[PDB]
């Protein structure tokens, strides 16, 4: 077998993350699922594309589909983009060289932010996995996590290399210091999830699910354990929809400040904020209305406070749009003019200028200056089609029908029509037809590129398949309003011949190769095959459990496939309708499958983003296909069969074409290490008057100490055994040691008696012996200090049992009955005192 | 008297005196004890087309 | 879900939901969309034939056949601000038990830990300031803290104190804090408090182990007595 190898990939202007502003209206960086465009704003054509590599369909390529770009960052002085995928992985790029320059891979989810710090070195990335990890680019790695936030990182605000902001989804900022790696403070911004953060001096704003949109004064300084962040006010904005983006740009001659809202809906609300003097001469103006509506200077302040956020915010203007926006940024500031560039969710790129003068701006509504839109569609691509010469590729979608040059790749012509359905080339790749949902028949001259006839009234409901003879000559449509309608083309208009009413819905209508069967597949789960030339009924295939969504037949008319919304593939024999092999293809529904030419192999699209290939002879899959991230809807081969083009609802057109140490033992590292390093200061005072150690952070004492703890207590005694006395003598130095640390001493006071009475019982005649001074004097030291440690624990106890023994003894006088005969004190002490069952054999 | 389960719902208490409020409890440690308290009780035609 | 005749049904804010009184007077507030019971309301002990509503049912009127009416206020909005109240609240206090504990303020810490009933902080908390007790009992700060407490919080704290005491390895801390609390409060106010006696009861009898341990630590102790007087020979 042969390899299918994806050729190219176009149809996509901008995908589901962020749009970058790049000065030369200057370029734009912008997602196209896998791979990152650039566009040139003005001429409005794609100035270059970034490819990781690796192209599906390859050998070395990976068993799963691309992870898309979900966040994109550049540094404009650096000229490094760092490119964010939906498996949590940052990809730093070159934009001189357009390769990629480091990897990061430390979050386990999508990343939601990126950012660099003012000088480029560092990296800052958010996920939803809730984390904020610090990387470093010289470095090449992870500096720390940060691991409060309990959702995904909406957004978050570091400008200085001491303080960091952030924001999460489960409603929370929180305040986080860099030198030491933990949060400071933790505000409830919002009642549900929290969306939007900007920072601008001590500015702050935040936008919740809500219009409500809080204000916080951040003085950074305050360092009075509270207050680093202080509500100050609340303003509605006047869209209902969450707020997702807010970002502000300062007019540098001005030093005026805007900013934007961006929210879920086809709306960005745009606000100017006021000038100090500008709040104060309002400030003023609000108080003598007020003064003159007769309200008590206390209500005016308090309604002043109130109204707090009026004085700072001032609406400027609302950005409205025909499609839902995706993503925005500033482009320019400047006196004259305002001007924003957006992405919406329907492919498409607006420019949009504001021009103003003074506080508000000069025209009602912003001016849209450029758009890139010709070379995507704005609606999913619902069926397509390849010319007879394979040069042209007609894509039919919701609203308009585009056609493209397989070489170039560009849309040469683009056609309005209804809700296509189905789509194909006329003979001779001069003419398109299509299937409108509302029961039209359209079709359009590719020369002309207008519209030549519309049949209004073809069908009552949607056309949902519509395919062609051999000859060309005739064409069958297939409709839910359950007929079949044969239409012949006469010099061009077409002129309706005949109608085969059926029992049920019509899915989809195949006509063979030779023009001979006629397969139409039916709402009630069953295909029907009829004679083409007399129309006599044939077969009645039957064994599908959901409708059957896509039929096609061999090119010797032998074979007939069969794919449903089951999830099966099933093939059958034309001349007897027996069913050679049922596959369980897809994990959802199969919407297309076509064979080869020339060939009986044939291809598989389904709702899972997977286009498989199949063998149709031995009926095995030879090749699974993971581009598409979302569902393909239509499926297109090749007359010669050199390349298959699939259209995904991602709006991507993709061309495929055909290519150790025991207890004890370590003890006595521990004791060497230890008291090498105590007797080496104890030495070097006397005359003044370690790596593993520095490694772990502890000290000598502390170190040994652990080594103790971890030792099981089954192999303690056995391992204390195992000491010489040389050692032995080092372990009485450890314990004397120990004694000046009195907190040390206490934590662990039990287990150094159990180890040092064992030692001592042990070798107790050798350790007689000695004539060390020395040591004497260290067995005094150590006997005094761990009595009185024992007593004071001693002590302890004996203070509290006599104690409790009293407060018991008080209630029972005050709070027990006394019988004075002795008998029935004994029946009620019974009753009162505690009763436990046990099991008796 | 034998330290038992923990009287509030949100607390969890072990057999060595342990107690742990469920608030306090990192999203790590939660899961931790959450595997352990498994081990325990083991041993023991429009909408289709488009 | 009623179990006997439904007398009277009225919609409340606006399509959402379907309020309902039955014989049985029980009145049950369904959700129309999902056709499943939300909340059931239990004033009457009778037949409800009467219910009258207002503002979208935002106060709810139902008589009795005895003749009682129960005058029922939608709470909804009223609940969940206090929620947000108190949950606003316990985030500032958990955030500022945290720096207390990093910096080391073990008189506040101590305090923040008793109000949110963390028992593992707080046994951190008097852990690692008995710790430095030890380079009246616990600090001069602390010592006053844990004298202020009132009964509801000495009831909480003696009941870790006595969990903490049944573990041989965390006994130690256990009976600081008891003798802190004898030391430093009216030994008559403790036997009145309720329940506390059944907790004085169960702390005795372990305290007397650890009474009888450690006593023998201190007679195992006396081998360097002996091995002393070997070596002075």
């Amino acid at each position: 077998y042969q390899r299918f190898e994806q050729a190219a990939a176009f149809g996509v202007i901008a995908s589901n993350a962020n749009c970058v502003w790049i000065p030369a209206p200057g370029q734009l960086i912008t997602s196209a699922l896998e791979d990152v465009n650039i566009w040139d704003i003005k001429t409005g054509d794609l100035v270059s594309k970034l490819s990781d590599g690796l192209p599906p369909g390859a050998s070395d390529a990976r068993g799963a589909k691309p992870a898309e770009c979900t966040y994109l960052e550049a540094h404009k002085d650096t000229d490094l983009l760092a490119v964010g995928y939906a498996d949590g992985v940052i990809k730093v790029w070159d934009l001189m060289s357009k390769t990629v320059l480091l990897n990061f891979n430390g979050h386990k989810a999508a990343i939601t932010l990126l950012q660099f710090d003012g000088t480029g070195t560092r990296l800052i990335s958010g996920s939803k996995d809730s984390n904020i990890i610090v990387w470093d680019l010289v470095g090449e790695v992870g500096l720390y996590k940060l691991r409060s936030h309990k959702d995904s990182i909406t957004g978050f605000w570091c400008q200085g290399e001491d303080w960091l902001i952030s924001t999460s989804k489960d409603g929370m900022i929180k305040l986080w210091d860099l030198k030491t790696h933990q949060c400071i403070e933790t505000h409830i911004a919002h009642t549900g999830e929290c969306w939007g953060l900007a920072v601008k001096d001590d500015l702050l704003i935040t936008t919740g699910t809500d219009s409500q949109v809080k204000i916080w004064k951040l003085d950074i300084e305050n360092d009075k354990m509270g207050g680093k962040l202080t509500e100050m006010g609340i303003f509605e904005k006047q869209s209902k929809q969450r707020g997702l983006k807010i970002e502000f740009i300062t007019n540098s001659s001005d030093k005026t400040s805007f900013f934007y809202i961006q929210n879920a809906d086809k709306t960005i609300e745009t606000f100017r904020i006021r000038k100090e003097e500008e709040i104060a001469r309002g400030l003023k103006k609000r108080e003598k209305r007020l003064k003159e509506k007769g309200l008590t200077e206390e209500e005016i302040a308090k309604s002043i406070k109130e109204s707090y956020s009026s004085f700072i915010l001032h609406p400027f203007q609302t950005i409205r749009s025909l499609y839902k926006i995706k993503s925005a940024s500033w482009t320019t500031v400047s006196s004259s003019k305002l001007e924003l560039v957006l992405t919406t969710s329907s492919n498409t790129i607006e420019y949009y200028s504001i021009p103003y003068e003074k506080r508000d701006p000069t025209s009602p509504a912003p001016l849209k200056t450029h758009t890139i839109e010709l070379q995507g569609q704005r609606t999913d691509v619902r069926s397509i089609d390849i010319s007879d010469d394979n040069k042209l590729l007609a894509t039919a979608s919701n609203g308009s029908l585009k056609i493209w040059n397989i070489k170039t790749h560009k849309c040469i012509r683009t056609f309005e029509c209804g809700y296509a359905l189905t789509c194909k080339f006329l003979p001779g790749g001069l003419l398109v037809i299509l299937g409108t949902r509302n029961g039209e028949l359209q079709l359009f001259d590719l020369a002309s590129s207008s519209l030549l006839d519309t049949i209004e009234d073809a069908h009552d409901a949607a056309i949902w398949s519509l395919d062609l003879t051999s000859d060309g000559k005739r064409l069958v449509t297939g409709s839910a309003d359950k007929t079949v309608k044969f239409w012949d083309f006469k010099v061009l208009k077409l002129h309706h011949d005949t109608t085969l009413e059926l029992t049920d819905d019509i899915l989809c209508v195949r006509v063979s190769p030779d023009d001979r069967y006629l397969a139409i597949s039916l709402l009630d789960n069953t295909v029907k095959v009829f004679f083409l030339d007399s129309m006599k009924f044939y077969l009645s295939l039957y064994g599908h459990k959901l409708p059957v969504l896509s039929i096609d037949i061999s090119f010797d008319s032998k074979m007939i496939i069969t794919s449903s919304a089951d999830k099966n593939i099933k093939i059958w024999g034309l001349d007897f309708g027996d069913c050679h092999k049922s596959l369980f293809a897809h994990q959802d529904s199969i919407m297309n499958v076509k064979f080869l030419p020339q060939s009986h192999n044939f291809f598989s699209c389904s709702k899972d983003a997977v286009v498989k290939y199949w063998d149709g002879e031995k009926f095995e899959c030879i090749q699974k296909l993971y581009a598409h991230q979302s569902e393909v809807w239509a499926l297109a081969v090749a007359t010669d069969g050199g390349f298959v083009v699939s259209s995904s609802h991602d709006h991507s057109i993709r061309i495929w074409e055909e290519t150790s140490l025991k207890a004890g033992e370590r003890l006595m590292e521990a004791l060497d290490l230890g008291i090498a390093e105590i007797e080496g200061l104890e030495a070097y005072n006397r005359d003044m008057k370690n790596a593993v150690l520095i490694a772990v952070n502890k000290t000598p004492e502390q170190y040994i100490m652990d080594t103790l703890l971890r030792i099981r207590m089954s192999q303690l005694e056995d391992a204390l055994m195992v000491m010489p006395f040389s050692y032995v003598l080092k372990f009485l130095k450890f314990i004397d040691t120990v004694m000046q640390n009195k907190t040390l001493l206490h934590s662990h006071l039990p287990l150094i008696c159990k180890n040092l009475f064992f030692i001592i019982k042990f070798n107790h005649k050798e350790l007689v012996s000695q004539k060390n001074e020395e040591l004497k004097l260290q067995i005094n030291r150590v006997k005094t200090e761990l009595r009185s440690a024992l007593k004071s624990t001693e002590d302890d106890l004996g203070f509290n049992v006599q104690g409790l023994k009293f407060v018991k003894q008080q209630w029972n006088l005050r709070h027990n009955y006394e019988f004075v005969d002795e008998y029935d004190q004994q029946e009620k002490e019974s009753n009162s005192a505690r009763k436990r069952v046990f099991g008796t054999v | 008297y034998n330290v038992g389960k923990a009287e509030k719902d949100g607390e969890i208490r072990l057999k060595n005196g342990v107690a742990m409020s469920k608030e306090e409890l990192t999203r790590e440690d939660k899961n931790r004890l959450r595997r352990a308290l498994k081990r325990k009780r083991s041993k023991a035609s429009t909408n289709i087309k488009l | 879900g009623h179990t006997n005749a439904v007398q009277r049904c009225s919609f409340i804010n606006k399509q959402k939901q379907l309020i309902s009184c039955g014989a049985d007077g029980l009145i049950k507030i369904w959700d129309c969309s999902s056709g499943e019971c939300l909340k059931t309301l239990d004033g009457h002990n009778n037949r409800l034939w009467a219910l009258s509503t207002m503002n979208d049912g935002d106060m709810i009127v139902s008589a009795d056949a005895d003749g009682v009416f129960q005058f029922w206020k939608d709470c909804t909005e009223q609940e969940i601000e206090e929620e947000q109240e108190k949950a606003k609240l316990q985030v500032e206090q958990e955030q500022s038990l945290q720096n207390y504990m990093s910096k080391g303020d073990w008189t506040n810490a101590f305090l923040l830990a008793m109000t949110l009933d963390h028992p593992m902080r707080l046994f951190n908390v008097l852990k690692r300031a008995l710790g430095e007790s030890r380079s009246v009992i616990f600090n001069e700060e602390l010592d006053q803290a844990i004298s202020i407490l009132n009964d509801e919080q000495l009831i909480l704290l003696m009941k870790r104190c006595r969990d903490w005491n049944t573990n041989a390895k965390t006994h130690t801390i256990a009976q600081r804090t008891i003798r802190c609390i004898l030391m430093h409060h009216n030994i008559a106010k403790l036997s009145e408090i309720p329940g506390m006696v059944k907790i004085v009861d169960a702390i005795i009898p372990y305290t007397q182990r650890h009474f009888t341990r450690v006593d023998n630590l201190v007679e195992q102790s006396y081998i360097l007595d002996y091995a002393l007087v070997e070596m002075d020979k």
